[PDB]
């Protein structure tokens, strides 16, 4: 009652070619880290360059859960992307009322989990999964967001 | 608890109310005549004591302590990453029980976790008949650790591995897993040292902390305290005589590594053990960086008028290449300037790197690949080839490493994109000899043999492709007209045209007649063609038709923009050519007046088109990162916006620590 | 180990395979009808469990977990610093063993380290003839800690006490030391929990870690992991949904503090707990400093808009005041803009500060200073007064604080100069109304009237003395006449050289008649007296006689320098004047041309006297810090000193986080 | 022989008005600090002046081995403010030969250490103790330094 305040989240994976459902209801760490930079390139010749937009760009994401989804995991037990659709909500500070929802969409995700998390004591599950945002050579992709607050 | 042994081999008195049997031994150390005052038996006992102590790093009494140069050496073959000599060793015939223990650890290391448990159960049965104490106690500990490893492996394979590899790979037979749960069902490790015979409980008490978890707690807390100490001293301007608070960290780390690697204990591969090494080496490199830059009045250098300079030796490279991850190493990359540090023993490190590459080639040239070995080896293999940038590689080593990274490395953990980032990074402190150019050309030959697929798309998270490898060829060596690329281009026809994409992206490299072939070939109709042709500088100017194409794209973007506003959701989009087009307008590149018809769409566009009617509250300060030297000069040459950008750069220099901001502010704006 | 309790108040199943005895209870908690279905006794049992789970903050389970605001309420009387109420409560006849245990920790708090042992021995004897071992166990643990504290105290008192405090103080009787050394000689703590009956080993396992020290190991390691994670989050620019890595640290710190302070355990008086709380607060304050400076690219406003900055309440203030040293706070002050951090709940802040202001007065006004208590309270009283400068104090409270700090706070731990620094620090947030002027005047008069004997010299660690004490008054007030000082001066006859000079440099606070009367027999023109007379405004322009004295000093320094060079001796004087004359000659205060004859003695003489020929390699860049804005502006005028001073600046701002260098670089040199 | 390298120091203290030597010799930590600062304490002056060059300045020091004395400890068991001397040795880097001795002297000192270590587990003695370079109004003070290497 005194002080702390927290929140929640919601994660929603999906494998392409169909609406395959794998998801996590929460993401506590959920460390999201965008990143843009540049170091060096270009031949610096030909006088007029007539362009330049190089910005590499890449996204990092993190999730915790223990719900790999109950049936087809066991189905395959015995590479069509892993697109995720993040969702959450936002509130107006003046009224503190739930008035807006937020959806975040990623079209092409590639999982790269460090497969050496062998720890030394029996842990409380928490198999943290980290994700990379991938793009073909076509167009668009990465980030598209849906936003409520129609009031 | 009679005495106190410091981390340097010195000894001090702690709880002694009688004769100083340490003091007598240490005076006997220097007294040859008194050494001659013993029977042959007692002389032999003293000799055994002397050999043990000199191997244990103890030197002398703290009262007579002078300048101590303690030696360091790591002798476990697993540390040096010699995976072939160990393979030969395992096949050899066992002789004694100690050899059985060593071979058990070796089997554990190579990822063949199955037979390790069976051999351990064999030695645990056969051990006592020789009346040995230590081997049994350590064999049970290793057994429980390896059981934890197997259980976590099977759970992790079932959980995420199915998505990771795409196949539910089963490394362990079901009956083996059924057994191992039975044998160690109720094994609570805490009692292991409390159950052994009293005779064992009086000799090897020192080996007690290896039972419970506390053996990685005791040292971790001491490292935390030392880290607090050095961090506090780093922000006072203080100078430490003699041993700083940081040399103790190096000594503890190396002693811990010797104890946990020579004795063949398996705790080496656990994450909690990596945690210790991470924050140890990070602290050491931070201390070196801080020493590299500060001020002194007169006596500052007069205190310790030299430095180790953190000459980072071979063991240091092995440790960092093993026990880090790429995300970890980039954190040290941002803060410290690792380029400025000196690499020693530039020959052994080549042996390590070529060994890593050779192992990769062996694993992924044959159809066999022990998946359990892949769980452990890949992180070290990534880290070593990342950090190799600062190492002045030789000819053959460079060739072999470049070959191995390009050809044999699995695509999943390093795709076509970041492979550019690694292969380019190896060329900052090195050249590009002819053999390496032959290798990189062979890569393009293989990709030529690949560019026939019907659904491949060269998925990447950096947006660069096999064209850029030839581009990197051409940046160094300009006149390298590709030859076999000409061969593939000539034979192909218009009907099968999925190769046009890659071939036209490699328009830089082709024969003149191959150029002419591509002339009648190919087409330029949509924006991708425009940007791609300009990427090679083929397009020198824009005819009005190209301007019309640009305007058509802009109209399409407007006609969705309106709906999205009516639908009120936002957007974004990744490769936003609108930001580009905004660059085109300001840089004189296009002087057309219809562009102003699309103001107010993207903040980056607005910041370029209309300096008169662009307010500055929506400035994203990451913009100035992604700008060219000439473009930055042009924006700095303007009178309209220079002051506001100057202020928004001053604020983020003052409130932040991004050094690139700092360089940008002074080099160009000042 | 059936269920895991995250520090957020949720419950998650780990080892359960049978019925969820934990979930059904919360099911009954939520539902209202089902409670009435139980029997009256079982209804009372459910109420008994409900009174506990609400008291201990376990709210609900995870599959229903939503927005939680856990409470933090510490109620023990030692935390709040209500020391006076403790003396009232103890003077009372207990009605129970629990009251005995409480008074056996309150007494330990107040520094009466001897009377607590007797009551502990009473409790341990009387606690066996009933069924409650918790009191017995905690009583023995506290007893052993009290014995350890007594041993450390006496050993240090014999060790450094004779020099630290000035005399020999033996607060403890000899028989008591003999008895404790007799009793505790054969007690080891590690088996204490093992010695208790089986039933106690069964129910009360939840206190087992309190037997040994391993709990402060298992808390420090868990803080270390989170510190690594938080710094990693900082270096990358990441974000965090859900429970961040810092709120867990805050919750864990408050949980540990409540457990150790409400159960009346003594470990809160020891060093390791201080280390834990110090780092746990430092990490969170640094995170708060970093959150405000975030650069914002595309997501922060929609998620975290109208920044909910870290609020620093009363409970947070108590921790930093109690547990830090004065250097550790200074460490934070150079990397956190703590002025912006809001300090809420100021009303209780004022009350606690007044409590510290009154307890000091009571202790040092009464002839009996409890030296055991004075060690555990002087550091906290120092830190609180230091930190008092970041909060608004009411007038009466401020007068109480200032009265406490100026007169009665001991000369041992606050020199005359440091008192001024702290007093000025308290003048930042509060203005100077006539009340505080009254205490300052009283202090000046008191130290003046004490300054009459022929050997009552002074000291300082800043070299302040009363000279800038008067400047503090005149920086706010303008017309102080100080009737009392006039009274001292008017009756001063002659032959009081130290009194003559002591109030000489206090000149700007004198009366018109006293000023003229003191100009007679005033120190004539000695170089010390010269510079002090300039410092009080008596001297306005240099006369050639003043220059003659200056040349005399220069010649004396040159001959002393020749002697030093022959002896190879170098000096670093707190009264090194060589530095100043260079500034005086640069800005044309002295027109004499002989200064150049002394080029080559001190670097700061050369750096100003002969800018054209100066060897700028010798330039120490720490100097610029001591340079005031007008010199930093004139320094930006001359050619001979522009081309170099810029470059070194460029080097340091890049090579350090010294924001000050960045300021002199930005506002003036560019 | 691989990589550590160490050195040695030595710490002498003394009492004024007597040849009394009651203190340690051999500082294990031996951390030493120098610091200069400035503030707005003179934020306002009558101008047409010159300067004061206050700069505050300070010196912090610490040693840890103890074993002060027994003869002089006994005589003091039954406030000249003390003075400290620091002696170290310096060798020419080109030849690595012992050729110079560094002499440092601080005239005014005032030890003031946190008189509570209160550590949970008993240490191996060594009560680390700190020193502040005190100063009077007269002259000099702080430090005086001599150097050997008259070779």
């Amino acid at each position: 009652m005194k002080t702390v305040i927290q929140d929640t989240a919601d994660v929603y994976f999906k494998r392409k070619s169909d609406g395959k459902l794998v998801f996590t209801a929460e993401a506590q760490t959920a460390s999201f880290s965008q990143a843009i930079s540049e170091e060096k390139l270009r031949g610096g010749i030909g006088n007029k360059p007539l362009y330049i937009l190089k910005s590499e760009k890449e996204i990092n994401l993190t999730v915790k859960n223990a719900f790999f989804d109950l049936e087809w995991l066991a189905m395959t037990q015995g590479s069509e992307r892993y697109e995720v659709e993040y969702r959450t909500i936002a509130y107006n500070p003046d009224t503190e009322e739930v008035y807006s929802d937020i959806y975040i969409q990623f079209p092409n995700v590639s999982p790269s989990g460090e497969f050496e998390m062998s720890l030394e004591n029996g842990n409380a599950l928490a198999p943290e999964i980290k994700f990379e945002a991938l793009a073909d050579t076509d167009t668009d992709e990465m980030a598209v967001v849906i936003e409520a607050s129609r009031d | 608890y009679d005495y106190h042994f410091e981390v340097n081999g010195t000894v001090v008195r702690h709880k002694n109310k009688g004769f100083g049997y340490m003091e007598r031994f240490f005076e006997l150390k220097e007294s040859c005549d008194e050494r001659s005052k013993l029977s042959k038996k007692q002389y032999e006992r003293f000799n055994a004591l002397f050999n043990f102590f000199e191997k244990n790093g103890v030197i002398c009494m703290a009262k007579d302590a002078g300048t101590l140069n303690t030696s360091i050496e790591i002798n476990s073959l697993a540390y040096h990453g010699k995976y072939d000599v160990m393979k030969k060793f395992i096949e050899e015939q066992s002789v004694s029980i100690e050899d059985d223990y060593k071979k058990a650890f070796f089997l554990a290391c190579l990822g063949r976790w199955e037979e390790s448990y069976d051999l351990y159960s064999n030695i645990i049965l056969n051990s006592i008949d020789e009346s040995n104490g230590c081997v049994y106690y350590l064999s049970q500990i290793n057994r429980y650790r390896i059981y934890q490893s197997i259980t976590q492996a099977v759970t992790q394979f079932n959980g995420l591995g199915l998505l990771t590899f795409g196949r539910h790979y089963k490394p362990f037979t079901d009956e083996f897993l059924a057994r191992i749960e039975r044998e160690m069902t109720n094994f609570n490790i805490d009692d292991l040292f409390n159950g052994m015979p009293f005779e064992f409980q009086k000799k090897y008490k020192i080996l007690e902390f290896l039972s419970d978890n506390q053996f990685l707690y005791d040292d971790t807390v001491k490292l935390f305290e030392l880290t607090n100490k050095v961090r506090s001293e780093m922000s006072e301007g203080s100078y430490s005589f003699g041993m700083s608070s940081d040399i103790v960290v190096l000594l503890r780390l190396y002693d811990n590594l010797r104890f946990l690697y020579e004795n063949c204990l398996w705790s080496v591969s656990f994450h909690e053990f990596h945690q210790y090494i991470r924050n140890s080496m990070s602290l050491l490199i931070e201390k070196a960086e801080y020493e590299r830059t500060r001020d002194i009045d007169e006596l500052g250098f007069s205190f310790f008028g030299k430095k180790s300079g953190f000459f980072m030796e071979y063991y240091d490279f092995v440790n960092i290449s093993r026990h880090f991850k790429i995300d970890d190493i980039k954190n040290l990359e941002r803060s410290c300037s690792i380029d400025k540090i000196r690499f020693g023993e530039q020959e052994k490190i080549e042996e390590y790197l070529v060994g890593i590459a050779e192992e990769i080639t062996k694993q992924f040239s044959a159809n066999g690949m022990n998946v359990v070995f892949y769980t452990q080896f890949i992180s070290e293999a990534k880290a070593a080839l990342y950090f190799a940038k600062y190492v002045k590689l030789s000819e053959e080593g460079l060739g072999k490493i470049v070959k191995a990274l390009l050809f044999y490395f699995p695509e999943r953990d390093l795709d076509i994109g970041k492979r550019y980032v690694w292969l380019e990074r190896l060329t900052k402190c090195n050249e590009l000899p002819k053999s390496i150019i032959s290798i990189i050309d062979d890569f393009l030959v293989l990709q030529a043999e690949k560019h026939i697929d019907q659904n491949y798309s060269e998925v990447s998270s950096n947006g660069l492709y096999s064209r850029d490898y030839g581009a990197l060829i051409k940046h160094f060596e300009k006149n390298f007209i590709s030859k076999r690329l000409s061969e593939i281009t000539l034979c192909l026809t218009q009907d099968k045209q999925k190769q046009i994409d890659f071939l036209f992206k490699l328009l830089p490299l082709l024969s003149t007649n191959a150029k002419s072939h591509l002339l009648s070939f190919k087409s330029v109709e949509n924006i991708n063609d425009l940007m791609n042709g300009i990427r090679i500088g083929l397009i020198d100017e824009f005819t009005p038709e190209h301007e019309e194409l640009i305007i058509e794209y802009l109209e399409t973007r407007k006609v969705n923009y309106i709906v999205e506003k009516e639908k009120g959701i936002q957007t974004f989009s990744s490769n936003d050519y609108m930001s580009t087009f905004g660059i085109w307008y300001f840089l004189e590149e296009i002087n057309n007046s219809k562009m102003e018809e699309f103001i107010g769409m993207d903040d980056q566009y607005d910041f370029f088109v209309d300096p008169e009617n662009f307010d500055y509250k929506k400035f994203i300060p990451s913009w100035l990162k992604n700008y060219n030297d000439k473009l930055l000069g042009k924006i700095a040459g303007n009178k309209h916006m220079k002051h506001h950008v100057i202020e928004v750069l001053k604020e983020r220099v003052k409130n932040s620590n991004d050094k690139r901001y700092l360089e940008i502010l002074m080099n160009y704006f000042i």
